[PDB]
């Protein structure tokens, strides 16, 4: 059986031996994995590294993991994936932080929940504890509309007496020297607040909300994965009592993720070669994608999204996120540690507390 | 003596680079520059998007540019430059790109332009509807981002008078459109407004002529794309459309952009605690802390005496007070019958001829 090249790119991470050991393949094709270590996660470092790889070897696919909170990394990877038409899986870190509106030509897929799935978990949580009155705060971070829309459409088709009191839209592309974000937050009355933004955006917003008295008792803030991010790094502005939905290396370890990443790409290419008697030729160069585009496509996507491995459904949506991930609900407790307080699993919620302990 | 502050530009030709230099060089002579003195750094467009992103890093951001001018490539978009500069919150100033998508702050979070998006043509239609007392219009738009953008902009103007009796959307790429246009024909309103690409306007024009909807009784009111290339070639006599004055003059917009950006730099440096932008991309993943402040200073910049007229920006960073030629297809020649001077319609002494032969 012929070999296809797969790059595994690890930023800031040394479970390197544990990873090579977790990775078996009975198919039409076998992987030749190449572990690559990166130090930097700016646009130039990421683009040139991946493009060097593609030019020095024949890469059918990239499995990418990082140890940062940098959601931009996902944006960069989608761009690289769309331009080179190369499968990239962002399985951990900034690489897995939701990238809403991926490019039409993207072959970029992310471990972790969609925005809509997280919005839906957040409303389930609120239902459990009969928190029915709430408000929303977002920035302009992409996804913010999907978030608000999903909420609005869930609650407007519901016998439950939801009361969405206020939706704030904060512009943090401008400086805050006129205290406009203070002025906007002052308007908030609701006891529950859903916040969609980036981790760095959240730490400023929390800093301001604290100053106007919105983070204490009788306010409970709920946030998605990308705000908690790496749960070993906890900004001091984050208020105790913060609830978040999380897919940050809990029960699904990096070693296992890299294994599943390799399987998804290897299986997809096997399935295609079976049905069509070819796979797409690894791009020789990203420095001439303009010439060679009429010869490329994202055909491999339709296979990439419908893989099962060791008797496990690893499906992605077409929109490029994990289909039904087991999510972990977490709470920032009196010790400023993130604490497991629930699971979302088989589309059911299971919470630890019947009544929230003191913050 | 002076602190050197680099301005960046990505431009179409080397001639346009030299125009950029001289424009910066004249800003330095105009202004008081003992404290800060501008310096020009420029490249021309790279052959593909990945090279273009790398060049922004290698050639521009390595020179610590406070802002980047970008022209639309004349025969590849500003987008990679918006992305990479946006990563750091360095403002990008679009010179000639008209697509409404660059107005979306989630995608382009530090993007201004000295031309208006196509959707702002709705502002001129609306004045024409007041002037010529068209109080009932039908709006036909392409069901893509550009078409929808035009619709929203016209509706905001109407809702909050002239009214839109109906809005019809059609699938971009559709060649026979008689079902859509039969719905318009049965309505009582006879003023039709169109937003569509070149090719889609062609299809509309052909279907409409087949339905005798291009003759006396009807008014067609249209933008710039819809009287260009092959659209112009099948357009019905008597049609009214628009052309943005100086809209393709890269040299004019280089002059105006540089004036505005120079004003804004000198104003920026009147304030305290201005930081430098990152030197190069490699190893740099933090935003330019002063970038959002500088964006605000640009947004609220006013330059009365511009080669393209009165420069201000709106809340999306789009050009206000843009000037349009009002064009009327007479005997198969585009004739100028007036201008929108930025706030006011001015009919010239050449008579309008309406569809049919009306007067
Ligand atoms: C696009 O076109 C519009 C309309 O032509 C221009 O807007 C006009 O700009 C001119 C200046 O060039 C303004 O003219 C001045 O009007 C003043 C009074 O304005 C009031 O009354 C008018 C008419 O009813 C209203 O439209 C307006 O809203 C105000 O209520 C006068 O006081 C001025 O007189 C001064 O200059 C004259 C000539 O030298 C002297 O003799 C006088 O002593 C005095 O100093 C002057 O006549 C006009 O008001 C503007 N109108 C509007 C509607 O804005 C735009 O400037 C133009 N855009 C561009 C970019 O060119
Ligand atoms: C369809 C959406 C594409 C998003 N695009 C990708 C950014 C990107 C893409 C590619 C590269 Cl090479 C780089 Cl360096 C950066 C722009 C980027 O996602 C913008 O990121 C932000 C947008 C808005 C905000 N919130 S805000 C406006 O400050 O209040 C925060 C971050
Ligand atoms: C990344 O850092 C490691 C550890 O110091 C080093 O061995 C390696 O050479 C670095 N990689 C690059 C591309 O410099
Ligand atoms: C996805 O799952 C299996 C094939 O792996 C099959 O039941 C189903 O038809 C697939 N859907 C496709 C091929 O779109
Ligand atoms: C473009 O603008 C410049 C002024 O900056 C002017 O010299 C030139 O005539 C203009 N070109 C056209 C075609 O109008
Ligand atoms: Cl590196
Ligand atoms: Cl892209
Ligand atoms: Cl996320
Ligand atoms: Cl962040
Ligand atoms: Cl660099
Ligand atoms: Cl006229
Ligand atoms: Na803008």
């Amino acid at each position: 059986p012929p070999s296809i090249g797969i790059a595994v790119i690890l930023v800031g991470t040394s479970d390197e031996v544990a990873i090579k050991d977790a990775h078996f393949h009975h198919l039409s094709v076998v992987p030749r994995v190449e572990l690559v270590a990166m130090n930097e996660t700016d646009p130039k470092s990421i683009i040139t590294r991946i493009c060097d790889l593609m030019s020095d070897r024949k890469i059918q696919g990239v499995v990418f993991a990082d140890d940062t909170d940098q959601e931009a990394i996902a944006q960069i990877l989608d761009f690289i994936s769309a331009q080179t038409l190369t499968p990239i899986l962002g399985i951990h870190g900034g690489s897995s932080m939701i990238m809403a509106d991926k490019d039409e030509s993207s072959m970029f897929f992310q471990f972790g929940p969609s925005i809509e799935q997280q919005a839906s978990v957040m409303l389930n949580i609120m239902e459990e504890y009969d928190w029915y009155i709430f408000s929303i705060v977002t920035t302009y971070f992409p996804g913010y509309q999907d978030f608000v829309n999903k909420i609005r459409s869930t609650i407007e088709n519901s016998f439950v007496g939801w009361e969405l009191e206020e939706v704030l839209l904060l512009d943090m592309s401008l400086d805050d020297g006129d205290s406009k974000i203070q002025n906007q937050l002052k308007k908030l009355q609701s006891p529950i607040i859903l916040l969609y933004c980036t981790k760095e955006e959240a730490t400023y917003i929390f800093e301001v909300a604290n100053s106007v008295g919105l983070t204490g008792y009788g306010y409970t803030w709920i946030v998605p994965s990308l705000v908690a991010g790496d749960t070993d790094t906890v900004p001091s502005e984050f208020p105790t009592g913060l609830i978040s939905v999380s897919y940050d290396e809990w029960d699904y370890g990096l070693p296992a993720r890299v294994r599943d990443g390799i399987a998804i790409i290897t299986t997809a290419a096997s399935d295609m070669l079976s049905e069509h008697s070819f796979i797409p030729e690894p791009k020789s160069s990203c420095y001439n994608t303009h010439e060679k585009r009429i010869y490329q496509s994202n055909m491999l996507n339709r296979y990439l999204i419908n893989v099962t491995f060791e008797g496990r459904d690893l499906s992605f949506s077409e929109d490029g996120y994990q289909m039904h991930p087991k999510l972990v609900i977490i709470l920032l407790n009196k010790e400023r540690k993130w604490e497991r307080v629930g699971k979302w699993k088989d589309k059911s919620l299971q919470m630890k507390y019947y009544v929230w302990p003191r913050m | 003596d002076p602190k050197i502050v680099n301005i960046g530009a990505v431009l179409s030709t080397k001639k346009h680079e030299q125009i950029f230099r001289e424009a910066v060089n004249q800003a330095n002579k105009r202004h008081f520059t003992r404290k800060i003195q501008l310096q020009a750094t420029s490249v021309t467009h790279r052959p593909n998007a990945i090279q273009m992103a790398l060049s922004v890093c290698e050639d521009l951001i390595s020179s610590q540019v406070y802002a980047i001018l970008v022209s639309h490539p004349p025969a590849l978009t500003p987008t990679p430059i918006s992305y990479t500069a946006g990563f750091y919150r360095i403002p990008v100033i679009g010179l000639t790109t008209r697509m409404s998508i660059y107005s979306d702050k989630s995608i382009h979070l530090s993007f201004l332009r000295t031309v208006p998006p196509y959707s702002h043509q709705a502002l001129v239609w609306f004045e024409m509807m007041r002037l010529f007392n068209w109080n009932h219009v039908i709006l036909i738009v392409s069901d893509d981002h550009e078409g929808r953008a035009a619709q929203k902009k016209l509706e905001t103007l109407l809702e909050g008078g002239p009214k839109a009796d109906k809005v019809l959307q059609f699938e971009p790429g559709t060649k026979n459109l008689t079902a859509l246009l039969l719905e318009a024909k049965e309505l009582e309103a006879r003023v039709i407004i169109l937003s569509a690409s070149e090719d889609d306007a062609t299809a509309v024009y052909k279907s409409a002529a087949m339905l005798d909807m291009t003759g006396a009784g009807y008014v067609w009111l249209v933008g710039e794309r819809e009287i260009s290339g092959s659209a112009l070639r099948y357009a019905p006599d008597g049609i009214i459309g628009l052309q943005l004055i100086n809209g393709k003059n890269e040299s004019a917009h280089i002059s105006d952009a540089v004036a505005v950006v120079a004003q804004a730099i000198h104003e920026l440096f009147e304030m305290e605690n201005i930081t430098d932008p990152p030197r190069g991309c490699v190893g740099n993943t933090n935003i330019w802390k002063t970038g959002p402040l500088f964006k605000r200073v640009l947004m609220s910049s006013k330059y009365p005496d511009g080669v393209t007229g009165r420069i201000e920006f709106n809340e999306d960073g789009d050009r206000k007070f843009a000037q349009y030629s009002i064009m009327n297809l007479q005997n198969r020649k585009l004739v100028q019958v007036g201008i929108f001077n930025g706030s006011y319609i001015i009919q010239n002494d050449r008579k309008i001829i309406w569809p049919g032969g009306e007067t």
